[PDB]
């Protein structure tokens, strides 16, 4: 009835990491699109009440000045991963006088993604896997790269991935409208077109937040009142 | 090693510790004992019944001293008795090292009670299964205390423990009273041990340790031999 | 040491022990809180006076610093520990960078502490859901709500405890601009929101305000009875 | 009601540990890799797989040292942990003795490493399986590791899902492996690997990777750019 | 039911079922035979392949603890390697902190206590290995010991460990090992291995032998490959 | 291993703690104690659970434990498990006196011991401390204080309390028969005797099953006194006459 | 009459008994051997039969007559591995006492240390209670010969003549009638009684190659193991 | 199927007795406490015979009061009668809708709890009308007090509005418990009809009967 945190299934996969995979679609959706001139991100805030201030809920958290992130799942669990990724980027800059590649910081944040233990030592080591999937986007040295991380620690490169509750619907709607030769405004318009029918509420300039990382502009722009330029076109 | 570190003595839904009552039932199926504090010293008596004549009676002992004026007897399990005897001896030696005075019996009783309590509460270990009876003549007045496996302690003028102890308690309440002397306390302790003993009662069967103002003395077989006659 | 997993993922996906600990919050006393443009007003309910018990040792509103106030729900035993840890962290921040503690920073600290208590092994999750109200040293005041999961959110009007849904539905359409235009109207709105529970008036409400840039002042029940009296007098005309 | 198969400490009445067999079921769910050798070369060819239509293919071959190159099938975090152990051991060997590490004592080290978690309490077996190619002083070697920590000194073998066709091909084309050059050996490796695939699609130069070590050749990994010289000159699938 | 889960749980009959299940896992392996003589100790292990899964010398079951100590294992593998490194560590520690070579009785006793230290607690599981320990010295003669996973070590003039053990000890009992030398007892060991092995069910058998003795002047080494090892031809001559 | 664990940390399916309540039920019987204050002087009244005739009584101590120059504590529940708590709070008080060189206030000592009691229910996997005790004391800031405590670490100030046996009727009679700020230390003793006559089922209780300890204040001394059996007898008698006095109102009125 | 985990871990039953030591006693008589110790006026003797069911097994390493110290001897019953672990622990504690306190450790203090070690095994609930027995013999100045028997439950006691193993009840029933008439208990009388106890309990009339006799005495305190010649002499002197 | 759930004492079965007077066909009441048997086999036989009698008679209605006592969960599967209850409910699950569903038989089920129920019962096809029973705070409590005090006297000094004014946590079983006991003081003292203090001490004692010893000094 009750088994340990490290237990293999009779069919052989696992018995706790697949439950963390099952907790992914209880969160909000997040779409990241990589294009040859920049990496665009978008997310759903999923407001509940008008009394809640909408600017408090953040999903797009920057790690380095050239690297973004996007969440799906339990935000409090992913805060530790984002803080650790910030620590690794600053340590690698301090010890090597150059910026991290986004693959290296994804590897550094995925090394400790599967480290739960009961027999293990330390001052309270993780007892359960983190229940988040993270999207990273950046322009390190080969240009625009987008990466996806899942609770099993597997990281892969994706051209245009969507995670969350309606991940399969947004993926199947992302299959047809995509090509390698497109631009950033077309990418933002297509991602907003996909996010139109996914959400159960009505879209405005306060229910979503988007962020674009380019080789030219250092951080990511498009806060409020800049979203209204592309919302009224949709 | 393993290192359990989880406490397996938990509260019942009725609001009690079941393991403490089970240990007390283990005590109640033990060897009988009696302890009488009467106006000059304390007398402790018990029963050593061997299963065969091939045993050596003088090898093991049950009235085990602790200091020059503190004695101890028990009712319960034998293996769980030498451990707390050794712990009480070491603790009394630590007290004598610190304060340079023979240890008063009351403080010994509280510290062995605290040892029993932390064995009940701590992780991975079972509670003790032995009720103690600690005697001693400190600062003039004799003292007789009893500590149960719950880790508490009481104070008795005259008490009994082990198998068939409620009728021994009624015997001590009826036959004895507030003021006796030492010798007739030995007599009535021998009688209340004889109320549940076998057909014979020699020095090889019963073992009596007395205390007084001249120090704790475990009785020789000769003294118990002439005491057991016509008594 | 008791290294053993307590918080374990359920087969159907959601975490179990955190949503076990939400019911402790939901079985506690109610506490509401609003902010305005000059004053903030937070008020607990169900004081449960017993006529022979001291009222100063049963308090639910505390001062983490001169500009931060907090009202919890649920069981108070974990709440006192979280209060003391927050005070230690606030004073340690003041021994660092000399500015006083921002209200958002202490909510982030409390949420991170609660998360690290839920994540690690051999530790029961906390059973409180705090309400952190205060005005920082740059202007606009704000209030936040935490959770045993550790998800803080900034609000403008919130309520916790046994009956939080009714007060939230009452505040769904009451927070107008003229209700927060003055100071006495905010306290009247707090009293009208707490009147949806308790339903005695002037004896189960322990509302406290922060005036402006000033330390907290727990309201004497005489002026609380005056506020309840004028709130009752303003609700007489219906035709 | 099942019993005996929830931890590595408990044996079975039949006398086996079912968790180790479950780790074998885990390691046979990865993609098929083939490793083989000649008298002067050691080549492992691995088949990448696609998790989605537009997502990139996960790489399999990754270099450990100047002469040891490992493949992978199974998990990924434990793969990175074991690969970090190989890297650290090779660095310590080149730092202390200033010589290349032989592959046999390296896999003995990894067997002694992986046998520790399958004897204690609460430690899972490592759910990975490695194909290790290396050119030490006496011949090239291709080795295979199992989650039971039974390493086998194989000569030409395949691992992963649907590897029995590759094993039968390597059995029926075994003897002419040492007398041939590298170019024919690589084509033999791809002919062994293509039997894993169903007879509809082929090796489309974006789901395959080839790693070669040799006597004077550095351990090189080719994926999607230098693969195309090896795909040309291949016969079509007999169907 | 429930007494067979942990090692620190006694059965109603007084048994410990975990070491019994360890012995059940032990007897599923292949046969390993060791014969003591007047001048040395010969080992013999019937290695099993499946199709290849091996080269010549792969999945070796003849280990080497020290210069004079030989070790032949039979049971669940990768615990044999752990016990081999354990016995190597005891031999190296004895050489470092006592000067001379480790006697076989002391080493077998030490490894037997290390095996017995695992069938006491509930955290660890008992081993699934039952090896042999043979050596030859001038001042101590030739010795052979056998250790079971329960942790019992006995001396033996000849023993067999594995699946076909009860069908192999009788063939050891046929010969008189107190008088023969090494050069005929190697072919007797090969004949015993060829008799005790069934070819209908496996058909993928291969011998490996060993040597301690005065022929290998007090050192452990494998019989010289293509030179000798024609005892397989002799056993094929003794097919009936 | 793991199946042998008793699981003394997890909540229950209704969401309320499931092990502390059994300790509170254990406190709910086996003992009776109360405390009263409304002016100078604060009293503690306790009931002897064991009144066997072979007890020496020369131990000069009871459930009433002295711990400081200006405090007292009375325990309830498991007697074995209260020595640890009393020694711990005595150590806390002496550590405060070593540090700040002033006697410890009541609030800090009660909160420190309540944090220590809460630490076992928060984590550690051990059984909770099955003791609920009651403090009386004097302070510079607030004068005479009475404090209750629970095994869960909850605490609170009080003026008339309840810690022992069946006493909801005692709580009701403490509500009904209490005065505010007029309790000199001669009517509070009579109130305690009147309450303890009704909580215990033994009618016409003697000075063997009742213990009264008062904390008063001299000119800078804070005298903690345990009342001897010579005065407790006539203190009981002064209430024993009051029942016969109160029954005379229904005797001289029914005459027509 | 259990309480869920009454069978498995060392805890108290509702009847007051703790069951793990009672299930561990069956490990003493599971082994199938019987050992008798007899103390006389100036000697103490140990008799134990040994079983050698196979001719290839070495007959010089079967013996349970272990030597603790040069004047302190012991014998075992039960599981052999726990017996050897207790042997090594007793040797270590005797050497530690001889290093610490300057003089030779008495037999009763060694038995007390062994019993105190075994008590922690039944105190905690994480170790197997180590089901093997203990019989120690020695000589102590101004006390004569001493014989002691420890227990897996940690109960040690002195004895005059006692046996452990499988046939304890019948051997003690015969031995009580033998000791009840206190006759001249010399050396030949003690070895004759110790041999005839097993001879009358088992009724086998054993050959001298299957009986091990250990001796300690006041004429020389050194522990001696009797070889087959003196066993031959005593057995032909026993037969009238 | 109609299922009625709520807090323990609200309207549960009561309402079920009130609907069994306006009905036209016959009404069969069974209790879940009766639906255990010490003999292994009479469990599912009694359930089968219950529905066979009800089907052949008329368009009857079967009311299984306290059905949550048996069909709560199946995850235990430990030997004894605690798994026999799982076996005696599986026949009820099969006979409700498992093959050729019976015409003109209407079932109605009363529970105390929701979450500890088998989800194969919870699915549609067997019960559809999930009915919630909340506790009325003051409005119908006037009418409950109007009904319960209708067939008795009432004086001018006793009025029931202030007794429930500050309290919003009662139930309809307790109100009848108040009104039956408030008439019991007047009969036992041989006093007048109703006094106001009759209602005052009835509220305090019924509170003692409803909330006596719950260990909540720590508010969760
Ligand atoms: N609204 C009401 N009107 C009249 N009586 C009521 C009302 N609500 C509850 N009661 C009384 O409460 C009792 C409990 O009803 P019910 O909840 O069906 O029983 P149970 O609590 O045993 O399941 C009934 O006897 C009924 O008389």
């Amino acid at each position: 009835y009750d088994r340990g945190v490290n237990t293999f299934s009779p069919e052989g996969r696992l018995f706790q990491v697949e439950y963390a995979i099952e907790a992914i679609k209880l969160g909000s959706t997040a779409i990241g699109i990589q294009t040859s001139e920049g990496v665009c991100l978008a997310v759903e805030k999923r407001i509940t009440s008008p009394l809640m201030e909408p600017s408090s809920i953040e999903k797009i958290v920057e790690i380095d000045a050239h690297i973004g992130c996007a969440m799906s799942g339990l935000i409090a669990d992913a805060k530790t991963l984002i803080d650790k990724a910030r620590v690794e980027t600053q340590n690698h800059w301090f010890t090597y006088n150059e910026t991290m590649t986004v693959e290296s910081v994804t590897q550094a944040v995925s090394n400790l993604a599967l480290q739960f233990g009961e027999e293990d030592a330390d001052p309270g080591a993780m007892s359960r896997p983190f229940g988040v999937a993270l999207l990273f986007g950046g322009v390190d040295e080969k240009g625009p790269q987008l990466f996806h991380m899942d609770p099993s620690g597997t990281f892969v490169q994706c051209d245009a991935r969507a995670i969350g509750s309606a991940s399969e619907g947004a993926q199947s709607s992302l299959q047809e409208v995509y090509h390698k030769s497109m631009t950033l405004k077309e990418a933002i318009k297509s991602s907003l077109i996909i996010l139109k029918q996914v959400m159960e509420e009505k879209l405005n300039a306060t229910n979503i937040e988007l962020a674009t990382v380019q080789p030219g502009q250092n951080f990511h722009m498009f806060t409020k009142e800049e979203l209204e330029e592309v919302i009224k076109d949709i | 090693e393993r290192g359990y570190s989880f406490s397996l003595t938990t509260f019942s839904p009725s609001g009690k510790l079941v393991q403490i009552e089970y240990a007390l039932a283990a005590v109640a199926g033990g060897a009988p004992s009696v302890g009488i504090k009467a106006a000059n010293g304390v007398v402790l008596a018990t029963e050593k019944k061997q299963k065969s004549i091939l045993y050596d009676e003088r090898s093991v002992h049950k009235v085990e001293p602790i200091t020059k004026h503190i004695g101890l007897v028990y009712s319960g399990m034998g293996p769980d008795y030498r451990v707390l005897v050794h712990r009480a001896r070491k603790l009394a030696q630590q007290y004598y090292l610190v304060y340079q005075e023979p240890i008063p019996t009351a403080q010994l009783v509280q510290r062995v009670a605290s040892v029993m309590q932390e064995y009940t509460q701590s992780g991975g270990v079972r509670p003790f299964g032995v009720s103690l009876l600690i005697c001693g003549w400190n600062e003039g007045r004799p003292y007789l205390f009893q500590s149960d496996p719950s880790g508490a302690y009481f104070a008795w003028k005259a008490t009994a423990m082990g198998k068939n102890y409620v009728n021994g308690k009624t015997f001590l309440e009826k036959r004895y009273n507030e003021d006796l002397e030492l010798e007739d306390a030995i007599h009535t302790a021998i009688l209340t041990l004889k109320e549940s003993f076998e057909g014979q009662m020699t020095e090889d069967n019963i073992e009596v340790g007395i205390c007084n103002e001249a120090g704790f003395r475990r009785l020789t077989p000769t003294e118990v031999k002439d005491y057991l006659a016509a008594i | 040491s008791y290294d053993r997993a307590i918080t374990v993922f359920s087969p159907d996906g959601h975490l179990f022990q955190v949503e076990y600990a939400q019911e402790a919050v939901k079985k506690g006393s109610t506490a509401v809180g609003v902010r305005g443009r000059d004053i903030v007003v937070l008020g607990v309910e169900k004081k449960s006076v017993a006529k022979l018990q001291d009222e100063r040792t049963v308090r639910k509103i505390c001062a983490l610093d001169d500009n931060v106030c907090m009202a919890f729900a649920g069981l108070t035993a974990d709440a006192r520990i979280v209060i003391n840890r927050a005070r230690v962290e606030c004073q340690s921040h003041r021994l660092t960078v000399e500015d006083p503690v921002t209200v958002e920073y202490i909510t982030r600290y409390i949420a991170s502490l609660k998360q690290r208590y839920t994540q690690s092994n051999g530790r029961r999750p906390f059973g409180i859901s705090a309400l952190i109200v205060g005005f920082d040293f740059d202007g606009t005041p704000r209030l936040y709500q935490t959770d045993p999961s550790g998800t803080y959110h900034a609000w403008k009007a919130n309520a916790i405890g046994r009956g939080a849904k009714s007060v939230r539905e009452f505040l769904e359409k009451n927070y107008t601009d003229e209700a927060i235009e003055t100071d006495d109207l905010t306290i009247k709105l707090v009293i009208k929101a707490l009147l949806e529970v308790v339903q005695s008036g002037g004896k189960n409400i322990e509302l406290a305000v922060m005036r402006r840039d000033q330390s907290l002042k727990i309201l004497n029940p005489e002026e609380i009875e005056k506020y309840v009296a004028e709130i009752e007098k303003e609700k007489e005309e219906n035709e | 009601r099942n019993q005996y198969d929830n931890d590595v400490t408990v044996w079975s009445p039949q006398g086996r540990i079912h968790q180790i067999e479950y780790a074998m079921e885990a390691v046979k769910q990865g993609s098929a890799t083939v490793g083989l050798k000649s008298k002067t070369h050691a080549v492992l060819v691995a088949l990448k797989r696609a998790q989605s239509e537009l997502a990139a293919h996960q790489k399999k071959i990754l270099h450990v040292d100047n002469h040891i190159g490992i493949s992978i099938a199974g998990l990924t975090a434990d793969a990175r942990l074991l690969c970090n152990f190989m890297r650290q051991e090779c660095l310590d060997s080149r730092f202390v003795f200033d010589r290349p590490l032989p592959v046999s004592r390296l896999v003995s080290l990894i067997g002694s490493k992986t046998q520790i978690p399958t004897q204690r309490y609460g430690r899972r077996p490592y759910g990975v399986g490695l194909l290790i190619a290396g050119y030490d002083d006496m011949g090239p070697h291709i080795f295979q590791t199992c989650p039971s920590a039974n390493y086998f000194d194989c000569r030409a073998m395949s691992i992963g899902a649907r590897s029995q066709s590759a094993r039968t091909y390597l059995e029926r084309h075994m003897s002419e492996f040492m007398e041939c050059n590298l170019n024919e050996l690589v084509k033999h490796g791809l002919r062994a690997l293509r039997e894993t695939l169903p007879a509809e699609q082929d090796l489309t130069t974006k789901n395959v990777s080839i790693g070669i070590v040799g006597k004077d050749l550095e351990f090189t990994i080719y994926d999607d750019d230098d693969v195309s010289p090896f795909l040309e000159g291949l016969e079509e699938r007999p169907q | 039911t429930g007494y067979d889960l942990s090692a620190s749980t006694f059965s109603p009959d007084g048994r410990v079922f975990q070491v019994e299940y360890a012995m059940k896992a032990v007897e599923n392996s292949s046969t390993a035979i060791g014969i003591r003589c007047k001048d040395g100790v010969v080992f013999g292990v019937e290695k099993l392949v499946l199709s290849k899964l091996y080269e010549e010398g792969s999945n070796k079951r003849l280990f080497n603890v020290d210069r004079h100590v030989g070790m032949a294992v039979a049971g669940l593998l990768a615990d044999a390697r752990s016990l081999a490194d354990i016995a190597r560590e005891e031999a190296s520690n004895f050489r470092s902190n006592f000067g001379y070579n480790i006697p076989l009785k002391h080493l077998a006793d030490r490894v037997a206590m290390y095996v017995h230290a695992y069938t006491l607690y509930s955290a660890v599981r008992p081993f699934g290995c039952s090896f042999m320990l043979g050596s030859y010295s001038v001042n101590d003669g030739a010795q052979l010991y056998m250790i079971d996973p329960s942790g019992v070590s006995y001396g033996y003039w000849g023993c067999a460990i594995g699946k076909a053990r009860q069908a192999a000890k009788t063939e050891i009992e046929k010969l008189q090992m107190k008088e023969m030398t090494c050069r005929d007892i190697v072919k007797e060991v090969a004949k015993i291995i060829y008799i005790v092995h069934d070819e209908v069910k496996d058909k993928a058998f291969e011998l490996e032998l060993s040597w301690v003795g005065e022929l290998t002047n007090g050192r452990h080494e494998i019989v010289p490959k293509d030179i000798r090892e024609e005892a397989e031809k002799y056993a094929k001559e003794s097919l009936k | 291993s793991r199946r042998y664990d008793s699981r003394t940390t997890i909540f229950s399916p209704e969401g309320r703690l499931y092990q502390v309540e059994y300790a509170m039920e254990a406190i709910g019987h086996a003992g009776t104690c109360l405390g009263i204050l409304a002016n100078d002087g604060v009293l503690l009244a306790a009931e002897r659970r064991n009144i066997h005739k072979l007890l020496d009584e020369v131990f000069f101590s009871e459930k009433i434990y002295k711990l400081n120059e200006d405090m007292a504590c009375s325990v309830a529940g498991i007697t074995s498990d209260a020595n640890v708590l009393t020694n711990e709070l005595r150590l806390i008080a002496q550590r405060y006196l070593l540090q700040y060189q002033e006697p410890i206030p009541c609030e800090q000592l009660v909160t420190a011991l309540c944090d220590i009691k809460q630490a076992y229910t928060q984590f550690g996997g051990k059984r909770p401390f099955g003791v609920s005790l009651l403090y009386i004391g004097w302070d510079k800031h607030y004068g005479f204080q009475l404090y209750q405590s629970d095994p869960s670490g909850n605490y609170g100030g009080w003026k008339a309390t309840c810690i022992g046996n069946n006493s909801a009727a005692a709580v009701s009679m403490l509500k009904q028969d209490y005065k505010e700020g007029e309790m000199t230390l001669k009517s509070a003793l009579a109130l305690a005797i009147k309450v303890l006559n009704k909580t215990m089922d033994v009618s016409k209780l003697s000075a063997e099953k009742v213990e009264i300890a008062t904390l008063t204040r001299e000119n800078g001394k804070t005298v903690i006194r345990v009342l001897k059996q010579k005065e407790v007898e006539q203190l009981i008698k002064k209430h024993e006459e009051e029942e016969a006095k109160a029954e005379r109102e229904k005797k001289e009125k029914e005459q027509k | 009459s259990s309480a869920g985990f009454d069978r498995h871990i060392t805890i108290f039953s509702p009847e007051g008994r703790l069951y793990q030591v009672e299930y561990a006693f069956k490990a003493i008589n599971q082994g199938g051997l019987t050992s008798v110790a007899v103390r006389g006026k100036d000697c103490a003797v140990i008799v134990t039969q040994k079983k050698v069911p196979d001719k290839l097994l070495d007959s010089s390493t079967v013996t349970h007559l272990f030597k603790i110290t040069e004047n302190i001897g012991c014998v075992m019953t039960g599981m052999t591995a726990d017996s050897r672990s207790q042997v090594q622990r007793a040797r270590y504690e005797a050497a530690n006492w001889k290093y610490k306190y300057g003089y030779e450790i008495p037999v009763d203090m060694l038995c007390k240390r062994i019993a105190d070690i075994s008590q922690v095994y039944t105190q905690n609930a994480e170790m197997r209670p180590l089901g093997c027995c203990m019989i120690l013999i020695g000589i102590d100045e101004e006390q004569g010969p001493q014989v002691y028997k420890c227990d897996p439950a940690g109960y040690y006691c002195g004895f005059k003549a006692t046996a452990a193993g499988v046939k304890q009840t019948e051997s003690t029933s015969f031995l009580e009638k033998k000791v009840k008439k206190k006759f001249d208990w010399t050396f030949e009388q003690t070895v004759e009684t110790a041999i005839t106890c097993l001879s009358t309990v088992l009724s086998i009339d054993f050959k001298p190659s299957e009986i091990e006799v250990g001796v300690v005495t006041v004429e020389n305190p050194k522990f001696r193991i009797l070889t087959e010649a003196e066993i031959d002499a005593h057995l032909v002197a026993l037969a009238e | 199927g109609v299922i009625l759930y709520g807090p323990p004492g609200t309207g549960k079965t009561l309402l079920a007795k009130a609907v069994a007077n306006q009905t036209s066909a016959t009404f069969l009441r069974v209790v879940g406490s009766e639906l255990i048997q010490k003999y292994l086999g009479d469990g599912p036989k009694l359930v089968r015979e219950l529905f066979r009698v009800a089907e052949e008679h008329a368009p009857s209605i079967v009311f299984i009061d306290e059905i949550d006592a048996i069909g709560t969960k199946r995850y235990d599967s430990n030997s004894g009668g605690e798994r026999e209850i799982q076996r005696t409910m599986l026949e009820l699950l099969n006979q409700l809708d498992g093959f050729d569903s019976r015409g003109d038989v209407k079932v109605i089920m009363a529970t105390n709890r929701i979450e500890t129920l088998d989800p194969a019962l919870i699915r549609p096809g067997r019960i559809d009308r999930k009915i919630e029973f909340p506790l009325p705070d003051e409005k119908t409590k006037k009418r409950i007090f109007q009904i319960h005090t209708s067939r008795m006297t009432l004086a001018d000094d006793v009025t029931l509005d202030d007794l429930i004014m500050a309290k919003d946590d009662l139930s309809g079983a307790d109100i009848k418990a108040i009104c039956t006991e408030a008439g019991l003081m007047a009969l036992r003292e041989r006093r007048m009809k109703v006094t106001n203090e009759d209602f005052k001490k009835s509220k305090e004692n019924v509170l003692y009967k409803k909330q006596e010893g719950t260990p909540e000094g720590l508010y969760l």
